[PDB]
């Protein structure tokens, strides 16, 4: 976390720096979208 | 001379009250503003 990683969640591939967020996810919601409609924030395997 | 004085003074007062309270005075100015704004969130939504 915090740092500039290139990362990978279930064949999501992307490069960015990875941090807490306050976006109250319902629970069948897996990743939130931008306006742009690239990922935004997204639902880590094995943690929730 | 006074007269002249106290018409440019009334006159001088009027304008900044309609200024004051006409909301489209300025508005080439906004438009401006917001053909730039909207222009460049339009590029913005054509990357979905």
């Amino acid at each position: 976390k915090n740092k500039c990683v290139n990362f990978n969640f279930n064949g999501l591939k992307g490069t960015g720096v990875l941090t807490e967020s306050n976006k109250k996810f319902l629970p069948f919601q897996q990743f939130g979208r931008d306006i742009a409609d690239t990922t935004d924030a997204v639902r880590d395997p094995q943690t929730l | 001379q006074k007269l002249i004085a106290n018409q440019f003074n009334s006159a001088i007062g009027k304008i900044q009250d309609s200024l004051s309270s006409t909301p489209s005075a300025l508005g080439k100015l906004q438009d401006v503003v917001n053909h730039n704004a909207q222009a460049l969130n339009t590029l913005v939504k054509q990357l979905s």
